RNA sequence: GGUUAAGCGACUAAGCGUACACGGUGGAUGCCCUGGCAGUCAGAGGCGAUGAAGGACGUGCUAAUCUGCGAUAAGCGUCGGUAAGGUGAUAUGAACCGUUAUAACCGGCGAUUUCCGAAUGGGGAAACCCAGUGUGUUUCGACACACUAUCAUUAACUGAAUCCAUAGGUUAAUGAGGCGAACCGGGGGAACUGAAACAUCUAAGUACCCCGAGGAAAAGAAAUCAACCGAGAUUCCCCCAGUAGCGGCGAGCGAACGGGGAGCAGCCCAGAGCCUGAAUCAGUGUGUGUGUUAGUGGAAGCGUCUGGAAAGGCGCGCGAUACAGGGUGACAGCCCCGUACACAAAAAUGCACAUGCUGUGAGCUCGAUGAGUAGGGCGGGACACGUGGUAUCCUGUCUGAAUAUGGGGGGACCAUCCUCCAAGGCUAAAUACUCCUGACUGACCGAUAGUGAACCAGUACCGUGAGGGAAAGGCGAAAAGAACCCCGGCGAGGGGAGUGAAAAAGAACCUGAAACCGUGUACGUACAAGCAGUGGGAGCACGCUUAGGCGUGUGACUGCGUACCUUUUGUAUAAUGGGUCAGCGACUUAUAUUCUGUAGCAAGGUUAACCGAAUAGGGGAGCCGAAGGGAAACCGAGUCUUAACUGGGCGUUAAGUUGCAGGGUAUAGACCCGAAACCCGGUGAUCUAGCCAUGGGCAGGUUGAAGGUUGGGUAACACUAACUGGAGGACCGAACCGACUAAUGUUGAAAAAUUAGCGGAUGACUUGUGGCUGGGGGUGAAAGGCCAAUCAAACCGGGAGAUAGCU
RNA sequence: GUAACGGGGCUAAACCAUGCACCGAAGCUGCGGCAGCGACGCUUAUGCGUUGUUGGGUAGGGGAGCGUUCUGUAAGCCUGCGAAGGUGUGCUGUGAGGCAUGCUGGAGGUAUCAGAAGUGCGAAUGCUGACAUAAGUAACGAUAAAGCGGGUGAAAAGCCCGCUCGCCGGAAGACCAAGGGUUCCUGUCCAACGUUAAUCGGGGCAGGGUGAGUCGACCCCUAAGGCGAGGCCGAAAGGCGUAGUCGAUGGGAAACAGGUUAAUAUUCCUGUACUUGGUGUUACUGCGAAGGGGGGACGGAGAAGGCUAUGUUGGCCGGGCGACGGUUGUCCCGGUUUAAGCGUGUAGGCUGGUUUUCCAGGCAAAUCCGGAAAAUCAAGGCUGAGGCGUGAUGACGAGGCACUACGGUGCUGAAGCAACAAAUGCCCUGCUUCCAGGAAAAGCCUCUAAGCAUCAGGUAACAUCAAAUCGUACCCCAAACCGACACAGGUGGUCAGGUAGAGAAUACCAAGGCGCUUGAGAGAACUCGGGUGAAGGAACUAGGCAAAAUGGUGCCGUAACUUCGGGAGAAGGCACGCUGAUAUGUAGGUGAGGUCCCUCGCGGAUGGAGCUGAAAUCAGUCGAAGAUACCAGCUGGCUGCAACUGUUUAUUAAAAACACAGCACUGUGCAAACACGAAAGUGGACGUAUACGGUGUGACGCCUGCCCGGUGCCGGAAGGUUAAUU
RNA sequence: AAUUCCUUGUCGGGUAAGUUCCGACCUGCACGAAUGGCGUAAUGAUGGCCAGGCUGUCUCCACCCGAGACUCAGUGAAAUUGAACUCGCUGUGAAGAUGCAGUGUACCCGCGGCAAGACGGAAAGACCCCGUGAACCUUUACUAUAGCUUGACACUGAACAU
RNA sequence: GUUUAGAACGUCGUGAGACAGUUCGGUCCCUAUCUGCCGUGGGCGCUGGAGAACUGAGGGGGGCUGCUCCUAGUACGAGAGGACCGGAGUGGACGCAUCACUGGUGUUCGGGUUGUCAUGCCAAUGGCACUGCCCGGUAGCUAAAUGCGGAAGAGAUAAGU
């Protein structure tokens, strides 16, 4: 039965990619929080 | 997670 | 003695119980710290288009990762320090480099510095895609550099409607872009909560969002306070004072004057001269001084004993401006590193003084004296002050002066008197904070603690995402990490051997507990009923004693005896809690107040901030007490009440105050754990709902509309017949889609399915790939449905330890 | 279950009335011990033959202690002659405890008196870790099915090989996209992983493997949409949006066949092609846009016709003469394959064609497009399957002989045709028809402006360069993706064999791929999935739930009612096999040879061979049964509700609910109302009352009566009342 | 009557027997005309009722085929659990006893079965109540407010007519 | 049925909603540890060991009844009618055993037949299609099939004589 997760690389990068996140300050604030937390992977982009 | 059934008298 | 009879009769343990012994599992306890926590004293408070923060990919004798570094890639140059050893780590090895100064290492200064990222040539799903121009290369295929973002400012050139112009346009110069902890200013600005509800109020101008700046920021040089005496910018601390006041006068909020301290600094414009480059400030060079960024030297012990090892024991010394610490085979002043002291800079840089240039103007005289402003009306806000009698401040709105012969303020207002001069600006110090650097400290932690992280931790892992987020330390002095032999599958595992003080330290490695699970021994147990024990007690086993019998284990048999906690009038209760063990886990902290105890001083007691070589001392600013009464003015051992009290009320003989401890109270989360929710900022339409764009799919078999043709009929039609036609949210029925019934399954095969049937199946169909709508919002052929397994208000983070008269 | 003495039992062992005994409590008394308190004797902060008396206890109040960690004491003391810790034992105090010791361990520990607390745990469905219980019980994941021999190995039900059996075969096969990321191949290993074992594996380890001018991506082009210079708006942040710039799921140049690896192939190799640019040469020369025009370029449904894929048969070639009756035969088996490209332009589709002339149009111009006229031609042009030729004396090819590691390798290699059937593929982006009226842009073609017209540039022919970069293994309806799993689930596209059948249903098979990762026995109850059933036939049950039954084609026949379409497959009935005949294989379809005709070809007309081939009738024949299996409607009658197809509570409700066409009311004059937005703006709508929004009703038929007091709404405005303001 | 309380109204039809169904009655507790009324062919995994066919639905189950259950080998859970040396009866008792009293019965221990009890397991009860709990929703509850609307002033000036 | 969320009617309410008014639709989980119960074993005991056959303390099962006939058309009764007691026969329900008979089943026997595949082909067979679909059917199991049972008789009694 179809579940909530249907993989799509193009959709995934357009939704949560580095350039999509950095387009707005709110997403840029996510990067600032993840940089402050020290995340190994800042965004979802490969 | 889960759910319950009130078959008991009202 | 044999044969019968009757009575009694231990010895059995499949197993189990108790005790003990020996193990296994497990990692508690103890010991340990290259990790954390809280601070002290300093420094440093930014980085970035000269391309940051943060990454991607590369880079070694290198397979991975870490740490460095960037195609010059664990590095290159130069200048110093230092050097006999050295090529970062896991992590050996290999191949080598050095050894008296070009090994290596450290520091200063440079060079290089891929890609992404403000990212800036364009684009983009970050680490990728695609160029243009110009210079220079040529092997005529190409190649190498450089430039080309935007905005602001300035200057040129051109350049509309439209004649000049202006807008606009093209160049060229500068500047800005981003990142970062807290502190700061400003623009916005909650709710939970408290008020035992709840509107004003509180929470709170807090949380949060946004903008900007600095190492501090802000504020700041009286249209200020005072009160007829005076003070003299701002900021900060202790008082004043929980006072005056504010307040559904409830909850609560809460000054100022003044005083004691820290630190002090004043100026410029609103204009012209006479003087003149005066003082002062800023640039810069030029030295000195003092730092910073590598470093140098640095005292003094032997013998003997135990022991694997001596730093320990026992002797006898020595140094100390060094007995701070660390390491060394157990506890080291004299073993090592250091420490106390004494020194050091080629180069870079801070700070301070001096000095030289470049700006900068000092002084004197005469003027001038901040107008849509003050004020007012209206609506709000800020002042402790909630409109109140409400001054003062800010203004959305509507008005609107005087202007030194004049205005402002002195908490309604007027007069008088004091005080000051708004409507232009600048200003160090005392103050706040710590992402970061160095040193040091702790009646701070010691692996369930301390940062989430002592370990390759913001990792593994979870979630579409925001985001959430772990577990995991210890062999030994030295790996000497067990050659060799044996069993085994050329295993695993084990037995020897060997190493070591010890393997009862063997890498599943310090110590190794308990629950739990085994082997052995002693005793009990197969006619015996229940919180399983207790009182009595034989027998057996065993240890002492000498026969006095005690001690230990077990325990036939027997009297008595229905767990614990919580909550209750009351529980064996068939009321709640708990499978067990270990670890952790709840009345604290700050301030104020009252009371008690205790200590000191005493009609006095005591300081706070601050000063201070500083737990001393100074500082008595203040605070409490020795006098009360009254609403108050006032009076006073009295006073109030009243016209007045013989009165009556409250007082007058009675020691307090400051510490320390403790009992309460108060504000903070306030003994701990737990809501459903409210508010703020974000993340989600990869599921689903609707819509948008662009594609796809629907076997086969029926029914046979309109229309058309040809006849028959009509004046022509109409009508009628036949034949063509192929209409439909048409029919039957696969794919596809739906999900009506039943069975199964419900610790599922599956957190919604399977099997047999069932409905639709050319359409309001179905489906792929993209896109859009976001939380009081979406979307909904409408069920309060759906919006990432969550929906009568999603998820995540924050307010937040909301609150919880309840358990 | 006696159950109304606790039981036994009792005629006193009951009751009544007198006694004297005895039993009976932690009460009382003795004999010790501890503590509190009161007034004393001496002495008294201490204490004494003290003495008297008290000492159940929750909430709670008061008082006194133990122990733990840390600081001072302590540079002391304890300690390698064994510290802490752990584990035994003994002693001791009223208690929390203390002391000492044996063993373990191997380095710390700490008196005393004070000081400070993360200072004492059994509970909180407490938290973390460890370990029990149920328990060797349930389960080991579709009932598609396995068996044997051999091999390897320490070991084989599970691996390898072989021979059978069974399952799928519109999938359970093959190829992809998306997604995954090495799972691919080889070697090696069996700890863990695999629900068992495992020699095996999608496990561990080590190597190898992904080759492109033509396939994709990238690139050019745009859709929805996103971003967005300036700009507009907004406390800030920001929002919207122009020029622009992105964004495929769409539009744009070109490659086929054969061979080859353990794993790659339209990528490598062989053979044969093609495309777009660059450069050069030569010839002829009007070029040219950020411009115009054309083109690209488009619906649904339906109908055929022409074809191919493909299949069948025959012929041909090769092989077979049959384990058991027959089988030299009209027998059996197998093969009979060949692309892109190039040439021809066919069936067929579309359009009249060719000149000259004019013109306020296509933002200017235009020779192009669109217009106006005139002339002349009976044609011309465009598009397009397929076939045929060439590609191809090649490749491939059954099989063959030699070698060799079961592989293989090398060589050779016959026929390689026809007829018929036939798509959902192609012609077809066509044709016909319908209303709901069916992208864009660029590439491409053409036209001229400005700017060049010696040049440049364009056209044509050769030669030549260049075609980069990235993806390419493997899974891809699943053990590799989404579901925590090697999960009876989900997941888009392409391919579509034989027999029967209308069919992609279904059954049996081919190619191909599998037997679903625990088995072996036993053959109880009971449960699940099924089979059959005497007699009765809904008596069952809320209810014919379920099951059983019906089921096909042809023909006959078919009611009430009706909106005339229906109802209707109404109901109900009849015929179905095989063989022969009609007619040895018919009607029909297809159609060669031959014979005429051609302004000549992929031609036309005849012609009928040969293939293919129903349906019907008659006769015969077998069985209980011929729509024989699978497959495949139960029917009728009355009635409520809703007209109907549809939609809905993903995951207990599919309905009478919602929607619905229709109807009515009402708002709305377009800078519309309204809605989303602090606003700009957007939707409404590039629509204009024959429109749009809202509301209620809910096809159709017949109809929809009375009330304006109340509450709303609309209209009026004289009077009463009434804000800011003055 | 999807509406009728009394009520299974009354009558008729259907059955052997009909509280349902169908037809009427009207006494409409408490129908009623676009919150539409009445009819209506067709349609319906629509509701009720009846008939035929059909049958293990049933009288009344029997047998058979498979998959489990059972035995062996291998692997190997779970919910739960204060501790148990865990019998019946009657009585008592936080008032329904394996555990108390009395009394009866019972050798020790597995395996296959059935579920009467252990107030069995699951989940801090959804009903009821309470808290000066929460949330949504309604309205002529309160207090506000967006929006809409009124006027004054400002943006906003100059002639004429009543 | 009642008793959730959907929907509707009547009714109440301005309304959300409400109604022991009504209508339609609507998830019933648990692998048995203990007690209990039905079966079936292991262990040990019962005094040498072992193999048998018993006694019966005790416990359980079983215990129903119709209708005809004879007595007798007698007693009784005017008649209509019509027995007690006692003795036969035949049923119902229930129970047990059994499969000879009557039957069911008999996917392990035989045959028929459809579609398709294979055995080279024909013929003859086999596989698969629910055992392909069917027709029969041995043994066994089985009821609807057929045997049997309930007692009589004693002992002590209840109410009653
Ligand atoms: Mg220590
Ligand atoms: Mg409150
Ligand atoms: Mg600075
Ligand atoms: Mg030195
Ligand atoms: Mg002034
Ligand atoms: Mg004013
Ligand atoms: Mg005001
Ligand atoms: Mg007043
Ligand atoms: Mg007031
Ligand atoms: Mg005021
Ligand atoms: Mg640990
Ligand atoms: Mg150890
Ligand atoms: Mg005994
Ligand atoms: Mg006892
Ligand atoms: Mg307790
Ligand atoms: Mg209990
Ligand atoms: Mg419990
Ligand atoms: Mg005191
Ligand atoms: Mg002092
Ligand atoms: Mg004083
Ligand atoms: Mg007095
Ligand atoms: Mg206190
Ligand atoms: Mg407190
Ligand atoms: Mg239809
Ligand atoms: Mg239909
Ligand atoms: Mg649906
Ligand atoms: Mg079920
Ligand atoms: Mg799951
Ligand atoms: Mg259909
Ligand atoms: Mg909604
Ligand atoms: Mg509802
Ligand atoms: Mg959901
Ligand atoms: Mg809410
Ligand atoms: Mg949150
Ligand atoms: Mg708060
Ligand atoms: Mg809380
Ligand atoms: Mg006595
Ligand atoms: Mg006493
Ligand atoms: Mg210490
Ligand atoms: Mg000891
Ligand atoms: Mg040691
Ligand atoms: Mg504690
Ligand atoms: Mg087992
Ligand atoms: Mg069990
Ligand atoms: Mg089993
Ligand atoms: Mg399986
Ligand atoms: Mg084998
Ligand atoms: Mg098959
Ligand atoms: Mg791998
Ligand atoms: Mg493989
Ligand atoms: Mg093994
Ligand atoms: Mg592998
Ligand atoms: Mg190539
Ligand atoms: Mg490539
Ligand atoms: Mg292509
Ligand atoms: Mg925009
Ligand atoms: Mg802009
Ligand atoms: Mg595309
Ligand atoms: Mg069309
Ligand atoms: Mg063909
Ligand atoms: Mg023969
Ligand atoms: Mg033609
Ligand atoms: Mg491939
Ligand atoms: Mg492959
Ligand atoms: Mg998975
Ligand atoms: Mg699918
Ligand atoms: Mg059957
Ligand atoms: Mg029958
Ligand atoms: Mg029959
Ligand atoms: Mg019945
Ligand atoms: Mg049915
Ligand atoms: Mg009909
Ligand atoms: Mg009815
Ligand atoms: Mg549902
Ligand atoms: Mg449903
Ligand atoms: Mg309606
Ligand atoms: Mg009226
Ligand atoms: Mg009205
Ligand atoms: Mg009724
Ligand atoms: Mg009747
Ligand atoms: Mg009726
Ligand atoms: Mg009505
Ligand atoms: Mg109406
Ligand atoms: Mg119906
Ligand atoms: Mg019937
Ligand atoms: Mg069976
Ligand atoms: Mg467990
Ligand atoms: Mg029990
Ligand atoms: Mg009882
Ligand atoms: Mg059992
Ligand atoms: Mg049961
Ligand atoms: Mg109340
Ligand atoms: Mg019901
Ligand atoms: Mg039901
Ligand atoms: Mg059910
Ligand atoms: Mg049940
Ligand atoms: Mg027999
Ligand atoms: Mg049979
Ligand atoms: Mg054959
Ligand atoms: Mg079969
Ligand atoms: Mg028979
Ligand atoms: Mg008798
Ligand atoms: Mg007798
Ligand atoms: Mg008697």
């Amino acid at each position: 039965m179809k579940r909530t997760f249907q993989p799509s690389v193009l959709k995934r990068n357009r939704s949560h990619g580095f350039r999509a996140r950095m387009a707005t300050k709110n997403g840029r604030q996510v990067l600032a929080r993840r940089r402050a937390k020290g995340r190994a992977r800042l965004t979802v982009s490969k | 997670a889960a759910a319950v059934r009130n078959a008991r008298w009202a």
